[PDB]
DNA sequence: ATGTATATATGTGACACGTGCCTGGAGACTAGGGAGTAATCCCCTTGGCGGTTAAAACGCGGGGGACAGCGCGTACGTGCGTTTAAGCGGTGCTAGAGCTGTCTACGACCAATTGAGCGGCCTCGGCACCGGGATTCTCCA
DNA sequence: TGGAGAATCCCGGTGCCGAGGCCGCTCAATTGGTCGTAGACAGCTCTAGCACCGCTTAAACGCACGTACGCGCTGTCCCCCGCGTTTTAACCGCCAAGGGGATTACTCCCTAGTCTCCAGGCACGTGTCACATATATACAT
């Protein structure tokens, strides 16, 4: 068949876990490999003669993808998608569920927004045998408590599929385990026993010989969590360069001019009297990050109708922007294709203005447009005669999973606090089928605020050895 | 379809029996923050303060509109003019 | 473990007078606040008027006649004449 | 990349406020006077509110300050605690 | 055993808390013997009249619970309370229904 | 002899610059005694009390007449009607 | 009658002080009624103040305090 | 000995403001410089009012202040007009004002 | 005996204008005005002290009372003169 | 053109100096207790994203108030002659407003109990929707 | 009067959550003594409103008269109202971390008393002035 040996092993593991009657959490890395294995597992649990209904809960962007999968696997297997506008919702509430007992029951695919708004209806009239999730990243901060209401009725079996459960935040295993196995509640209420001095260390390799109880706690930490979590590797390229830039004297003058925050008296004479000031800065870290990235972002104090300084001198304010320009003019001789990843759209506007002056045409996903994305990709991009060379993306937004991956070089302008966002940013950056080397670059500044953020983010990422 | 003058009376009869909020909350708390920005810098606001301010503003505006309506009815008219509002504020001593 | 600072309110007394007046009528939680605010406003007006009247006439004591005249001043119309009659009846029973 | 904050009081809201007060027909030149009067009233209340907040060596405005500021102008408001 | 100062007077409001509030506000140097009794009697009478009006207004509209709408209806339909509470606005109260005779169609 | 409208303006210009008493004192202190007779029996009045009452009454009447004049000018007229006084008292909240 | 003592030329002079050009012949009754109501409302508080202090004569301070209660402060006489 | 008003440079007395504050029992305790502040505020207000009244009386070619000049000084200022809107002065009069409609043409 | 501010008002008038007299009818008005301002300021300060659960009247309470009662530019000009007097009294 | 409102000469009841006495503001010792200081903890804040559903904007026809000009009638401003009561001076008279002097009784202050009022949990009936189903309300005819 | 499409409460079920009712403390409410100063009552003195009469002289009243403004009418124009499409923002969730007021503990110095005392605030007598009566020019019919 289509599936390989490893998929069969995953199926057998699911059957063996159902043989013990335990609800399941699965953390396979390959996104497409989970859904076909789950569909085959349900088909094995459907053809045996069981009459239980099934609920699938996935994000809205992939529901029709599920409609492809049941189309691709077996045409005799049908399903319903309970996603519609309000007028037809009451039309489809009873369309395929005439009675609690019958020969045929449909398998229902819902969304997060359906299970959170007007979700009382589902419990009131009918029980469900299997409940399955498809993301597993929305149950950490214990904000969605309707799962308790779903728990009040007897849900026999729950399966939770997660991409990566390790964000290295406190009590993620607490929160996830209490949705799947709430039986042990008091055991986790104190985290000191699992916690060790090895977690809090300043070494680059994070291994200390002088500390005690590290090996026993690590061994028990993978040992108890090993039956609950299955993680499968495909086997049984990538080059990231982080380049730092030197700080110019003018931006440094702004830096030690706003440490003591004396900006109001200095620019009060320059500004017109009677206009006033927009407001004293509130938080330190976010404003420091804006200042480190570019001082022009801070120009909300002044008023102009898209009035920005000349492009010739805009280079002088930052060393990061100058280094990016040097890297880009070095990369035009390589005759390759670049992506620019950023976090704030105002920076994605300053950059857009800069390349609207440079004369190259760009393609951008900001999130202001709805359903124009596909048209943006098809037109002036992903074409042999497409003359666009610069593609602007926000890490928090959503781009299409393009197999072609015409863009081989990725540039991160600013870093993220959680490395998993960078992981999915690399996942979109390079995909299967291209042998092209992927020289990922990062623009950073030395001896600054973001160096602490980068160090804390890499220390956050470095806990992937302790879980399996 | 309908003759003009029926929907206005239906709206009058419907809006005078309901206890709700007619002005949206979010643009009002931004108008309140932008008005308070002029006097003191970096102020904070509880929700009950802006709700009370909204209630007071709606009560004041409904009273002013009732006085303006009485002033307009006094001059044998049906429409409302700014001069009626100016006269009502001059008589009430607000100006 | 103290939840919050204790608050002095006339909820139970207002409920008792309501049950005395109407036998089968309840009250929502939003009207009790209004009633408490009304009672406290009347109390503050009466106390302020009595204090100012005591200050004006160069007298160091608050007596029943000062609050009598305060009720005659603050309460308008027929309410003033009907509040004096009930209040005087209570003072007579207290002394004798 | 911005809208004015006084334009946030739109025309249907003013029309609904006029219909609550019992108005049949409305001209097209009374929205500016209404916005100006609302602005002046809010300024006059917020001045006393900020004065009360600044007296007590605080930086957050509570409901009691607004209630006392409304009480100073003679408009007593019930329901919120004063 | 001991008896309270409100049980002997026949009142329903407390008497030692009115004394406590009067003493805590330093309105004068000395107080009197029957002034808190008089104040409690006046407050109890006013509360009784207001609750009578509100209960009648709520019972008229075929309801068994008092909401601020009924309070506003009871206040605004009386001359004495309308004079007493002319400048007071009640939260979630509304507006008394009134339509001028000129606006009525003919 | 004179055209109508000149003596009225001359009286307006003459009466607005003089500080005197326009109402006679003796009929006013009899109206004051006969009004006070209804409430308490055998009262006595100092002269300063009735003079202050006269001053307050004249100030109130001049303010009311100015408001009534403004209300009458609002309706494109020159004469004064009782309905203008009623409107001014209704707007001012005296009624 | 004591309310007829407020004659027509006095009302005309009071109107001319306020800046009125023409005067109709039906506003004297409303003026007398409003003056009567105002005097009643002041004299009620004045007599209450006089009766509080166990006196039988009305002084100027009682009138000043009664006017102060209604919000119309009067200067010159001592308060 | 020296007075508490000579050292502060004021013209109003300071021990009588203390005597009036103590005789009115506004609170339990007083402060050190509160009567000085109150006397300064009162002196400033009196100085401004007397400046306005003296200017108004000197404008009309007179050498003595009467209540007419006081009313003219109060009613011709926005700040004092807002401060003393509801106050009527005995033997004051009325501010001269004639509407434009009544004027002959 | 009656306590009046006649001599102090006369002294401030002679300080302001060297050759202007005052009639006996304006002194009563001035005294009434001073006493009214005094009573408003004292009442506002007492009520503000009562609201904030504080048993003492300090210079900041009367500062805020002046900021509340006096409107417009008069409030800003009265604070500057009053603060200058308090500084000279302490030092 | 012809008859009325604003500028200059000579005579008079309240103000700016002077004496006098008399309770209070200011200088000085001594208590005391309220205005100044560091540890927990739970709601705002700043720049983003995704997704839904009522609400606001624009346009277009149309009918019904706003407004200006016109004519008529009839109440109000102006002037002259006839009563009339207010303002004034002077007199007689007695209730009552302050103002001391002396007794006694009811509030302030402090120890010492002790049972109502303010937090927390059980347990449900009036109030909020769905869904027909009569019942009228305005717009042609 | 008579149809006709369209709002609008009335009568049913169907749940379901804030109101009404149980505990467990705990802290001010209420008794008993003891002290002390303010209110009540009694006289006593001077003064200032309440009648009351004659003079007289500005002002209110009454009545013609004649004209200007208020009110009703007609014609025209233009400007809000109502209804239908079409975008768009409020509302609701969710990161990711910090930070800042809401609350709780401990010391010192500014304000309250008592005790004296003497130049500065209120009562009684003098020189010296800003409005009353008579002569001269600029505007409305």
């Amino acid at each position: 068949g289509q599936l390989k040996s490893y998929q069969l092993k995953g199926v057998k593991w699911l059957i063996s876990l159902w043989q013990n009657g335990l609800n399941g959490i699965l953390a396979d890395q390959m996104g497409l490999g989970k859904t076909i294995q789950t569909i085959g597992f349900l088909s094995h649990l459907k053809g045996n003669g069981l009459d239980g209904p099934y609920l699938v809960i996935a994000p809205l962007s992939t529901l029709s993808n599920w409609f492809n999968e049941i189309a691709r696997f077996t045409p005799s297997i049908n399903a319903i998608i309970y996603h519609g506008d309000k007028n037809q919702r009451d039309e489809l509430r009873r369309k395929h569920m005439p009675k609690t007992v019958g020969p045929k029951f449909p398998i229902v695919i819902t969304s997060y927004e359906v299970a959170m708004n007007d979700a009382k209806r589902i419990l009131r009239h009918y029980p469900w045998k299997y409940v399955v999730i498809d993301e597993g990243h929305r149950l950490k901060n214990h904000k969605c408590k309707l799962l308790r209401e779903l728990k009040h009725l007897k849900m026999d079996n729950k399966l939770l599929l997660t991409g990566t459960p390790l964000q290295n935040n406190l009590s993620e295993l607490w929160s996830l385990l209490n949705f799947i196995l709430p039986d042990i509640f008091t055991s986790h209420d104190e985290f000191e026993s699992w916690f060790d001095f090895s977690e809090k260390n300043k070494n680059e390799a994070t291994k200390e010989e002088e500390e005690k109880r590290r090996a026993q706690v690590v061994s028990k930490l993978h040992g108890i969590l090993r039956p609950f979590i299955l993680r499968r590797m495909k086997c049984d390229r990538k080059k990231e360069i982080i380049m730092y830039a030197t700080m110019t004297d003018h931006q440094k003058k702004f830096q030690e001019h706003l440490v003591n925050n004396t900006l109001e008296a200095h620019l009060g004479e320059n500004a017109i009297r009677g206009q006033g000031w927009k407001g004293k800065l509130n938080n330190l870290v976010i404003q420091l990050r804006k200042n480190c990235n570019h001082p022009d972002l801070l120009q909300g104090q002044i008023d102009g109708s898209y009035l920005y300084p000349p492009v010739e001198e805009i280079v002088g304010q930052c060393g990061k922007f100058r280094l990016l320009e040097r890297l880009l003019v070095r990369l035009f001789a390589n005759n390759h294709k670049v992506l620019i990843f950023s976090q704030w759209t105002k920076l994605l506007d300053i950059m857009d203005y800069y390349f609207s002056e440079k004369g190259f045409e760009v393609c951008r996903i900001d999130g202001s447009v709805k359903l124009d994305e596909r048209r943006r990709q098809i037109k002036d991009f992903s074409d042999e005669k497409s003359s666009c060379s610069i593609f602007l993306l926000s890490t928090r937004a959503g781009g299409l999973g393009i197999n072609l991956t015409a863009a081989d070089t990725c540039i991160l302008y600013d870093s993220d606090w959680n490395p998993q966002m960078d992981l999915q940013a690399m996942d979109r950056c390079h995909r299967i089928g291209q042998t092209k080397p992927v020289h990922v670059y990062r623009l950073s500044t030395a001896q600054s605020i973001e160096t602490r953020v980068l160090k804390r983010a890499y220390s956050k990422l470095k806990l992937e050895h302790v879980v399996i | 379809r309908y003759r003009p003058g029926t929907v206005a009376l239906r709206e009058i009869r419907k809006y005078q029996k309901s206890t709700e909020l007619l002005i949206r909350k979010l643009p009002f708390q931004r108008l309140v923050r932008e008005i308070a920005q002029d006097f003191k810098t970096d102020l904070r606001f509880q929700s009950h303060a802006v709700l009370a301010l909204q209630e007071a503003a709606e009560a004041y505006l409904v009273g002013l509109f009732e006085d303006t309506n009485l002033c307009a009815i006094h001059a044998k008219r049906v429409t409302i003019m700014p001069k009626d509002i100016q006269l009502a504020r001059r008589i009430r001593g607000e100006r | 473990k103290m939840k919050k600072k204790s608050v002095e309110t006339y909820k139970i007394y207002i409920f008792k007078v309501l049950k005395q007046v109407h036998p089968d009528i309840g009250i929502s939680s939003k009207a009790m606040g209004i009633m408490n605010s009304f009672i406290n406003d009347i109390f503050e007006k009466l106390a302020s008027e009595s204090s100012k009247l005591a200050r004006y006439n160069k007298k160091p004591t608050i007596t029943s006649r000062e609050i009598q005249t305060a009720v005659r001043l603050v309460l308008p119309g027929e309410l003033a004449k009907h509040a004096v009659s009930e209040g005087t009846k209570a003072v007579t029973k207290f002394t004798s | 990349v911005l809208r004015d904050n006084i334009q946030g009081i739109t025309k249907p809201a003013i029309r609904r406020l006029a219909r609550r007060g019992g108005v049949k027909r409305i001209s097209g030149l009374i929205y500016e006077e209404t916005r100006g009067v609302l602005k002046v009233f809010l300024e006059n209340v917020i001045r006393d509110a900020v004065t009360y907040t600044e007296h007590a060596k605080r930086k957050t405005v509570t409901a009691m300050d607004v209630v006392y500021a409304l009480k100073r102008q003679g408009r007593t408001l019930y329901g919120f605690g004063g | 055993k001991s008896v309270s100062k409100s049980m002997k007077a026949g009142l329903q409001f407390p008497v030692g808390r009115i004394t406590r509030f009067l003493k805590k506000g330093r309105y004068a140097q000395r107080l009197g013997g029957g002034a808190p009794v008089y104040m409690a009697a006046v407050l109890e009478y006013l509360a009784a009249e207001v609750l009578e009006l509100a209960g009648n207004a709520a019972r008229d509209n075929k309801k068994s619970r008092i909401i601020p709408r009924h309070l506003l209806l009871a206040i605004r339909n009386d001359e004495e309370l309308g004079k007493l509470l002319s400048g007071v606005t009640i939260a979630h109260g509304g507006v008394l229904p009134n339509i001028n005779s000129v606006l009525l169609p003919k």
